């Protein structure tokens, strides 16, 4: 890894190594030319010493790098800790095709949907849609497809929608805390720069409609799509796993206006109205009646 | 604290009554931040250990 | 008479019941004052670099007799401007120099100097400016370094108990902090044994120092115990008590006093028993031989005959060796009285326990403590130990330390060395074993007696004398080797070493940073910072849980509230509104001292030491016209826990209701409504806003703007004006009048201020000037419109109209219903400039320059380049857009026949030159706002830049040519004034100079004389305005400097606008965030009953969980006011008479309580009334203060005043169904803020990337399209789905799969969605690491 | 922040594999196109030619006709 | 580098299948190794895996 | 030349520059073996010898440089038109001991300038022209070469009756002997004929 160009700047163990090569120069150096019985007296012990900073120099002694106070990280280092290989790299990895989503609010989309900026989309459908412009023909070479998609046509996005319909994703919050950070649900192109989100999954995105962001992932082998639709869809998660009670609590206004529905304040107009129910859609929304009315005798069924 | 405050909200505070009425939220603030890590190690722990 | 010439323009509505009394502070002295006096020439030296260079200004010849000493030093003028520093891009500051003197002095001869060197001035660095803003100008950049709040030093006498204890035992601890030198604790062990400690080592014995510390064990004792004669002669076992001494103790057997026994036998002692043993008077009475066997020996005493060692000291008196004694010794044995009930040894307890009892055993030991091997040879650890504490040029903490040190010791002298003492250490000693017995309280870490607050002027001085000790070793190894010389003070006079510190300390610390651009507020604020993190105070992110609590003495300190919500919570203090600094480290709060009844309206700065003496009145208490108090009984407070207390019983009153709050809160109005933490929110929150492209002045503020933005300066003031002179849109010119026009001035001033200017924070400001034409303004007058500013204000957002009401779900929980309306008019669109460069490099394989000469490249690209390969200012930019164009040559080639041919038939590439060329960023792009270069100096290419030379020149040269062509017009003026009455006609020297006939003899007298010496002075003029010029010229070339091997870097900087769209970030100054996030079709958004609709629908349903009442009185406010201005704007439709108008603008600010004194038809002309009017053309300002608001009572009344409902509930239409709305709502207009967090870089995407060299994975953070990395929690979820698909593909797809990536790009390609597991890299990775450690790694199948 | 960085540029010969394997080709189409693609010069003319291509194909089947339809 | 830290002729081939030398870059050498300098006429993976 | 002139400082860490320690001759008295014992110290008077080696190359290359830079001032003076055909002979008689007594220590090594590198034997110097007061110094006259390339002829290269008068303005006349043309990868008259 060159800094400038010129100087490949090595580092660390590598550069523990170094002093360690002239070490296996040394022995090499001891090997012949120097009289091991008589050289080894001072320089097996160094040799001991720096064989271990190179594997371990947390062990015993100091080794720091020029201009810095801080130790050598040896062959061992880089294999525990935060920052090794035991580190976030069984699971840790950095995704292909998702990042840094957007949220706002989903008004509309009855629960079996998932609203996302189209920005972001097709650019996941990418594969999707270059394996369509082949198969449909409207790219015979992949650089036609490129071209064609760079070229941002409009029969690109009636193609990437037909291949939105009928493949789902997944959508997760920030920090994960349940099994309910994260569900599965029909995509949905919106014009815009955010994700749009039904009530359904709110509580239990854990979020808060504020500066925020989630995660979309895409279902790539027929496996995976089936299981997200299958287990990762928000359609199925009805009651909380743990307490048992419904996952799905609406708790939002939408409580509040199913209670202005039953109420009753004394005798509004129309007190004393009675009738069978089905245009009380129009003696409430046109005129006579209103929610808050008391007295409305209906033949119910 | 000896002295408690009779204000609301429609009322307004008084100055030594808001300056009091300070170190509860701010302890509050604290509390959330300090307690989500020491949940999140227990539940880790928990984790690998199932 | 507020005249205000520039806030004449326009009053603001203030609300504030208050009488004022004191301005608000400079609001920028605290970051000035320190480095003002760090350079302020002092006649005495007492800080700084008068104290930095006075420590170690002698440097001697190891008795070399040669001496070096300096007379005084001088800093430098600058090199480069401010502004032009700015532009070069190097670190404004100013050299300095020192006049040194090497002097040399013969041998043989006392003192006697043989010759002086005292003729050469010393430049060893340069020192860094500070700022008229205060601002570091270091590299150029845009930066301030963080104030320090730390421990003072002294001695304390700290707790340090508790469940640390883990024994149930209170430790009596205690710990001297010095400003330098080691740190000394004396601790109190479970078995009640003190304990010394150094540096937080291995406990120490208590004793080992003063056995060291030419102190004897007898003297030790003496000091430390008192001593009973205990005078049993003849065996008469008679002691000479004193019950007022030692009492409160049960008299076992043989109590008699003065004959009759007073105390009987197994008498428990009574306060009646004791005060009768006082009134008689009580001698030797006779005790029982068991209080001897108790008692301890306190003197060493040796019999009379032989020096035997018997009955040493520190040891019990025993009856064998008690007859002994009696009988050998002596009669009268010295025993102690350690009453166990008030006092205890605790010392001679831990005499015993001393391994060492002589002072070099002592000394050897601290030597072996701090030294773990290398024992000493009677110097070493003797040294060690001298040099530790009582030594000048080790310990010497602080003039300030002592005088703290004093106090602990309530000393009548607070001045005393730096260095060490014994008696101070006896005192401290005696104190802490007197509290751990119970004599005082131990100090308190919250108390802001004890934290002090250190300034940049200190800091910098830290960093010089730190320095100045480096090189002063080197000096005196200089002057002693090779003495025999009279070689100037410059021998080894290096300043590059001074330079590297000075510039680390200012470049390199964490104290420091870039500072905050987003507003006029967050520059005033950041700046204003004080955090203790850093070289002081904590030293990790941990170790805290009250560091960050509500300090009972900091009610007038810190604004309560202003803190981040991060990590660092409860330590970064604002300074207050006027916080004041004490005259050694601490901060004291001006407060108005009350004085009988009346409350004195001088005010004086009191610390937290006189904070907790007096008595002082709370800021909402009314005071008589007297001065006197209106309720008797009135909260005050005393220490700390305020209460009712007498119209008498009071002190001091407070300086205004503010007192509390600074300015980093001070701004949001509605405080009392406000609740707290959701305030904190959103005032951490506040800074966090972008000046918007139409300032629209904030509506209902709390008053301070005007000084927010006046002392702030990001706008221009009138230095020094009079009227204003020319007016431009890239400056102003103003003509000062004679009476302040200093004799020989110009009497004009330029402040050429600069649009478009990259600021801190990648914002864009652009300063606006404020007059059109020929304005007269007094001194200081705002005359710059600055970023977010609009004619003077805090212009920090937009004033949008809303109405409250939840509708369709798009208003769920936190959001924000912006129709189509406020794109229209796109108020709210964001600005910004961001740059890059690049560089030329010349280079072994060839140099890269920018000659637009790119071989295989296509035509399009080259059409926005110049010859220069720049392209020309105003072009518009897309895409990957090449920016500079250089081409790096590379190595040469042979005779290579195909290379040949194609050489031959194409040619002049040969792809010798490879693309070495800048392009415009990926997914960035804009219009190019300006360039500018830097070439490494005897780099002459100036293609394209010899054009923008020209431009600096020409605007240059325009500059120098004004004040010359005013002076040429006085000169000329008063040469043909001189020909007057003369008979020359003003026809003839009107038609030409002609040097006014060239002295034509009007006198032949005087006027051929003053002829001449006019022509002088003409011809003198005229050398010195070329000599500027040529001057200036060489300046603007005087060549620029490229150290990293660049020929040349060219910067290329870009603008853009942005757009708010769905989803982005707002919030309000009552405290409330939100996301705009539904667009309706105009049709939509409801419109009001005479059909105005408002843009904004606001979530309501979160009114409750927030206590934000401070949105409601928004509302209303609002509401009021926008009907204020709609009406004025009406009574302008009519073209109402000036009369009228007046009339009712001055009804309009009469009605409410009293707040202000100002009246119409008094002071402002017609016109100026009508330019009063004509300003307030969208509303009537409003100045709510945060302590002191304006009652919703006058609110309400106004609005019928308004002629609008005082409830402010009102009709509503549905505009989607057309259905009149139940539940009449009250509207209003809000304001409203867009912060930071926009979306310009929240949409992101990926689809393939590239895998790393190691471990192949994906980017990261946007960085070339990078990919953030999962998680672990996730993966636990992931698992708790059981998708064995999913996780498979995520530690797979989705991982570092090189191979598998190809082989699964190319299945999704054909459609055969498969993944091929294999083994991880990572696996083989970790298992070669095994094998790199001494571990071979083998796998079974 | 560490100056660690790993990307690997593909320098369009992994672009040339990606189309060979994308592209649909059989085993000896495959390892043909391969064998044409790994001796290319730095202009972007063939080092070696169709014969020694075939050559080192070592194979009866492999002719010129299948080295210039791959090429 | 010669004789240790990125030696040719050990740890595996070159970035081509070109030998260290410059003889042996073709594919038509699967397994040769120059004379001039001895490095395997094949890929570069081994550079990880040796 | 960033500030415009500096001091070449000879890459002075660059340098190599062995140390000798009291520790590491401790060290060498553990190598106690008489016949090893033999060896370091023939070694150190090799060593020592190399020292001066070295110190030679350094202080031949640092005298003699800052006399080729001597006629340099505020970096390049006039570009490359600041020196004539070096006398190698002449540095060395300037290091006055090895007086004349040539070597290669400033030879492989390679002075850098604000133009860019330029070796020590480029610090040396040949002799180009020829008449007009000339008899020194190629790279002045291809300098003058050159300026006239940037005016040469546009059916050719500056033809040699071209580049020599303009050599001959220079005053140097290098003739068509050093018209280089065919050096300067520049072919003949009538090949540049090319459609237009």
């Amino acid at each position: 890894v060159p800094l400038d160009g010129g100087r490949f700047a090595t580092s660390d163990l590598n550069d523990l190594y170094r002093r360690v090569i002239n070490r296996n120069n040394r022995l090499k150096r001891l090997l012949d030319l120097a009289a091991p019985d008589i050289i080894v007296r001072n320089e097996k012990r160094m040799l001991q010493e720096a064989v271990d900073a190179l594997l371990d120099n947390g062990r015993r002694g100091r080794a720091i790098t020029g201009s810095n106070k801080r130790p050598l990280k040896s062959l061992a280092d880089m294999i525990k800790g935060k920052q090794g290989r035991f580190r976030q790299n069984l699971l840790g990895k950095r995704v292909d095709y998702s990042g840094r989503s957007v949220i706002t609010v989903g008004p509309y989309l009855r629960l079996h949907q998932c609203g996302l900026p189209k920005k972001m989309a097709l650019e996941l459908f990418k594969p999707f849609i270059y394996g369509k412009l082949e198969l449909r023909g409207l790219a015979t070479t992949i650089k036609a497809a490129k071209k064609m998609v760079e070229r941002e046509e409009a029969v690109v996005w009636d193609i990437l929608d037909e291949v939105i319909r009928e493949h789902p994703v997944l959508l997760n919050r920030a920090p994960t805390l349940h099994r309910l950070g994260i569900q599965a649900f029909e995509p949905v192109l919106i014009e815009g720069k955010a994700i749009q989100l039904h009530p359904l999954v709110c509580a239990a995105y854990n979020a808060d409609f504020d500066g925020d962001q989630m995660a979309v992932h895409v279902p790539l082998t027929l496996e995976a799509q089936l299981e997200a639709r299958a287990l990762m869809m928000s359609t199925n998660n009805i009651l909380s796993p743990a307490n048992g009670e419904p996952i799905i609590v609406p708790s939002q206004d939408v409580v509040l206006g199913l209670y202005y529905m039953t109420r009753d304040c004394v005798n509004a107009k129309g007190e004393g109205m009675v009738l069978t129910g089905p245009k009380e859609a129009e003696r409430l929304y046109r005129s006579g009646l209103a929610s808050l009315h008391a007295r409305v005798k209906v033949r119910i069924t | 604290i000896e002295t408690p405050i009779t204000a609301n909200f429609r009322e307004g505070l008084n100055v030594l009554q808001y300056f009091i009425s300070t170190h509860g939220a701010r302890k509050g603030l604290a509390d959330t931040a300090l307690k989500t890590a020491n949940s999140g190690y227990l539940t880790r722990r928990l984790v690998d250990v199932a | 008479m507020v005249y205000s010439y520039t806030e004449k323009k326009r009053i603001r509505k203030d609300f504030g019941k208050r009488p004022q009394v004191l301005d608000v502070p400079y609001l920028l002295s605290i970051q000035l004052d320190s480095f003002q006096k760090f350079i302020e020439q002092d006649p005495e030296g007492q800080y700084g670099l008068e104290a930095a260079f006075r420590s170690v200004f002698p440097i001697q010849s190891y008795s070399g007799n040669s001496e070096l000493q300096y007379v005084s030093y001088r800093l430098g003028e600058p090199v480069f401007d401010v502004q032009e520093c700015q532009i070069r891009g190097v670190t404004y500051s100013a050299p300095l120099r020192v006049k040194l003197r090497l002097v040399i002095y013969e041998r043989e001869a006392p003192e006697g100097t043989v010759k002086d060197i005292k003729e050469q001035e010393v430049y060893m660095g340069e020192i860094p400016l500070m700022t008229d803003n205060g601002t570091f100008v270091i590299n150029g950049t845009e930066r301030v370094i963080v104030s320090q709040l730390h421990r003072s030093p002294g001695v304390f006498f700290d707790s340090d108990k508790g469940k640390t204890h883990s024994s149930g035992k209170v430790l009596y601890n205690a710990r001297i902090i010095p400003y330098r030198g080691s740190w000394l604790d004396f601790e109190f062990d479970p078995k009640d044994n003190l304990f010394v400690r150094i540096d937080r080592r291995r406990k120490l014995p208590a004793t080992i120092i003063l056995r060291a510390l030419n102190y004897t064990t007898e003297q030790i004792l003496d000091l430390f115990f008192e001593k009973v004669i205990f005078e049993i002669r003849d065996n008469k076992l008679q002691m000479e008590l004193v019950p007022e001494r030692l009492r409160g103790e049960t008299a076992s057997f043989d109590i008699e006093a003065n004959g009759k026994v007073y105390v009987e036998k197994g008498r428990r002692i009574t306060a009646r028993h004791i005060r009768q043993l006082e009134k008689d008077d009580v001698k030797l009475i006779e005790v029982p031989v068991e209080y001897i066997a108790g008692k301890v020996v306190a003197k060493d005493y040796i019999d009379e005959s032989t020096g035997e060692l018997i009955c040493a000291a520190n040891m019990e008196l025993s009856l064998d060796l008690l007859a002994k004694l009696s009988q050998s010794g002596h009669k009268r044995i010295e025993t102690l009285f350690t009453n166990d009930l008030d006092h205890g040894p605790y010392i001679s307890e831990t005499l015993r326990v001393d391994p060492t009892n002589d002072r070099l055993s002592a000394l050897v030991e601290i030597y072996r403590m701090m030294r773990p091997g290398e024992p000493p040879t009677r110097e070493a650890a003797e040294s060690l130990f001298e040099n530790l504490f009582f030594s000048e040029d080790r310990y010497d903490l602080s003039a300030v330390g002592r005088m703290k040190f004093n106090r602990s010791l309530l000393r009548e002298e607070i001045e005393g060395s730096g260095i060490l003492s014994k008696d101070d250490i006896i005192d401290v000693m005696k104190k802490l074993i007197d509290i751990r017995n119970g004599k005082g309280e131990v100090d308190d870490i919250d108390h802001l007696g004890n934290r002090r607050i250190r300034s940049v002027g200190e800091m910098a001085e830290n960093q010089f004398r730190v320095g100045l000790v480096r090189v002063e070793r080197a000096v005196k190894e200089r002057l002693s080797l090779g003495d025999l010389d009279t070689l100037m003070p410059q021998d080894m006079i290096n300043a590059k070493p001074i330079s590297a510190a000075v510039k680390e300390f200012f470049g390199s610390s964490q104290l420091s940073q870039f500072m905050d651009q987003n507003n006029p507020l967050s520059e005033i604020t950041h700046k204003r910072r004080i955090s203790a993190l850093g070289p002081g105070g904590l030293t990790r992110e941990r170790a805290g849980f009250e560091v960050r609590d509500v300090h009972p003495t900091h009610y007038g300190r810190v604004c309560p509230i202003e803190t981040p919500e991060g990590p660092n919570i409860g330590l970064i203090n604002s300074l207050s509104v006027y916080a004041q600094t004490n005259e050694y480290g601490f901060l004291e709060t001006p407060y108005r001292k009350v004085t009988d009844g009346v409350v004195t309206d001088e005010i004086h700065y009191l610390s937290a030491i006189e904070e907790g003496n007096y008595v002082i009145a709370q800021a909402n208490s009314n005071l008589d016209e007297e001065g006197h108090f209106v309720e008797d009984l009135v909260t005050c407070r005393s220490k700390g826990e305020s209460s009712l207390f007498s119209r008498d019983q009071v002190d001091y009153m407070d300086v205004s209701t503010q007192q509390v709050v600074s300015v980093g809160a001070s701004l949001i109005p509605f405080l009392e409504h406000d609740d707290a933490n959701r305030a904190l929110m959103g005032a951490n929150m506040q800074r966090q806003a972008v000046p918007t492209l139409r300032a629209d002045k904030p509506l209902v503020g709390t008053g301070m703007e005007r000084a927010v933005a006046v002392d702030s300066g990001v706008t221009a003031v009138a230095k020094r004006g009079g009227v204003v002179q020319y007016v431009d849109a890239s400056r102003i010119v103003i003509k000062v009048n004679e009476d302040e026009m200093y004799p020989g001035e110009a009497g004009i001033d330029i402040y050429n201020l600069t649009k478009y200017t990259r600021s801190n924070q990648n914002t864009c400001i652009n300063q606006m000037p404020c007059v059109s034409l020929g304005e007269p303004v007094e001194r200081g007058d705002v005359l710059a419109d600055g970023p977010s500013t609009d004619l003077g204000e805090l212009a920090l957002g937009q004033n949008m109209r809303v109405a409250f009401m939840p509708w369709n779900g798009y208003n769920f929980e936190d959001s924000i219903l912006v129709s189509e309306r406020v794109v229209q008019e796109d108020r709210f669109t964001t600005i910004h400039i961001q740059e890059l460069a690049c560089v030329s490099r010349d280079t072994k394989l060839g140099p890269e320059e920018i000659t637009a000469d790119i071989p295989n490249v296509g035509e399009a690209a080259l059409s926005k380049l110049d010859e220069s390969g720049i392209v020309y200012i105003g072009a518009e930019v897309t895409g990957g857009d090449i920016l500079v164009g250089k081409v790096t040559p590379k190595g040469e080639t042979q005779l290579t026949p195909e290379e040949k041919l194609l050489r031959a038939i194409f040619g002049e590439k040969a792809s010798d030159v490879k693309d070495s060329s800048l392009r415009v960023p990926n997914g960035v792009s804009g219009t190019v706002i300006d360039v500018q270069v830097f070439t490494r100096d005897g780099v002459e290419k100036d293609k394209r830049a010899l054009e923008i030379e020209e431009m600096q020149l020409k605007q240059a040269k325009k500059d120098l040519s004004e004040e010359l062509q005013i002076l040429e017009a006085g000169l000329f003026s008063r040469i043909r004034a001189v020909l007057v009455a003369g008979g020359v006609e003003a026809e003839k020297l009107d038609k030409l100079p002609r040097d006014r006939w060239l002295e034509l003899g009007l006198t032949d007298e005087e006027k051929q004389n003053q002829l001449e010496q006019l022509a002088e002075q003409y011809d003198e003029l005229k050398h010195e305005f070329e000599k500027k010029l040529e001057a200036k010229r060489r300046k603007i070339t005087q060549g620029d400097d490229l150290a990293p091997g660049v020929l040349k870097i060219v910067k290329v900087y870009l603008a853009v606008k942005r757009r708010i769209q769905p989803g982005d970030k707002m919030a309000g100054r009552h405290g409330n965030k939100g996301v705009i996030s539904k667009i309706n079709p105009i049709e939509d958004m409801p419109y009001d009953e005479n059909g105005t609709p408002v843009d904004i629908v606001l979530n309501p349903l979160g009114v409750p969980s927030r206590m934000n009442i401070g949105q409601i009185l928004e509302t209303h406010l609002g509401m009021a006011a926008k009907g204020i201005g709609d009406k004025i704007n009406a009574m302008l439709k009519q073209q109402q008479e000036v009369a009228k108008l007046r009339e009712f603008i001055q009804r309009a600010y009469d009605l409410g309580a009293d707040v202000r004194q100002k009246v119409d038809l008094s002071t402002f002309s017609d016109e100026e009334v009508m330019r009063l009017a004509e300003n307030l053309r969208k509303g009537m300002p409003i100045a709510t203060p945060v302590f002191d608001g304006a009652k919703e009572a006058e609110i309400k009344e106004l609005l019928k005043l308004g002629d609008l409902p005082t409830s402010g509930q009102i009709r509503l239409y549905d505009g989607r169904t057309g259905e009149q709305f139940e539940r009449p709502v009250t509207v209003g207009y809000m304001y409203m803020l867009k912060l930071n967090h926009l979306v310009d870089d929240k949409m992101h995407a990926r689809s393939t990337g590239s895998y790393s060299l190691v471990t192949q994975q994906p980017l990261g953070g946007k960085a070339q399209f990078g990919g953030q990395r999962f998680g672990e929690m996730e993966v636990w979820a992931l698992e708790a789905y059981g998708a064995a698909y999913t996780l498979q593909e995520m530690l797979t797809v989705k991982s570092d799969d090189v191979n598998g990536r190809t082989k699964m790009y190319k299945n999704i390609v054909d459609g055969n969605h498969q993944m091929e597991p294999g083994m991880p890299e990572s696996f083989n990775v970790l298992l070669k690491e095994i094998r790199s450690l001494g571990i071979n790694i083998e796998l079974e199948d | 922040l560490p100056v660690y960085q790993g990307e690997t540029t593909q320098t369009l010969q992994d672009y040339l594999m990606w189309q060979v394997e994308l592209t649909p080709f059989t085993d000896t189409d495959r390892a043909i196109a391969t064998s044409i693609v790994d001796a290319v010069d730095d202009t972007g003319y063939l080092t070696i030619q169709i014969e020694d291509i075939v050559d080192s194909i070592g194979d009866d089947e492999i002719g010129l006709e299948e080295v210039e339809a791959v090429l | 580098e010669r004789d240790g830290l990125f030696c040719a002729r050990i740890f595996g081939p070159v970035k081509d299948y070109e030998c260290l030398c410059g003889k042996y870059k073709r594919l038509k050498h699967r397994g040769v190794i120059c004379e001039k300098c001895g490095v395997e006429v094949t890929q570069t993976k081994v550079r990880r895996e040796r | 030349k960033v500030s415009g002139r500096w001091t070449v400082e000879l890459n002075a860490d660059s340098i190599p520059r062995l140390k000798i320690n009291q520790q590491y001759a401790a060290m060498g008295n553990s190598a106690r073996n008489d016949a090893d014992g033999q060896f370091i110290r023939s070694n150190l008077q090799e060593a020592r010898w190399l020292i001066k080696s070295l110190e030679s190359r350094n202080d031949t290359l640092l005298r003699v440089s800052r006399c080729i830079v001597e006629q340099q001032q505020a970096f390049f003076e006039q570009g490359e038109e600041y020196m004539k055909p070096m006398v190698l002979a002449d540095i060395a008689q300037a290091v006055e001991m090895h007086e004349s007594t040539i070597s290669r220590v400033t030879t492989q090594k390679y002075l850098h300038s604000p133009r860019g590198i330029f070796e020590l034997k480029y610090f040396f110097s040949s002799h180009v022209n020829t008449e007009g007061g000339g008899e020194a110094s190629s790279t002045a006259i291809r300098a003058l070469v050159k300026k006239l390339i940037a005016a040469e002829n546009p059916a050719k290269p500056l033809s040699d009756s071209k580049l020599t008068s303009m050599l001959s303005e220079q005053g140097i006349m290098v003739a068509r002997r050093t018209v280089y043309r065919e050096s300067l990868s520049i072919p003949p008259s009538n090949q540049r004929k090319q459609l237009v």
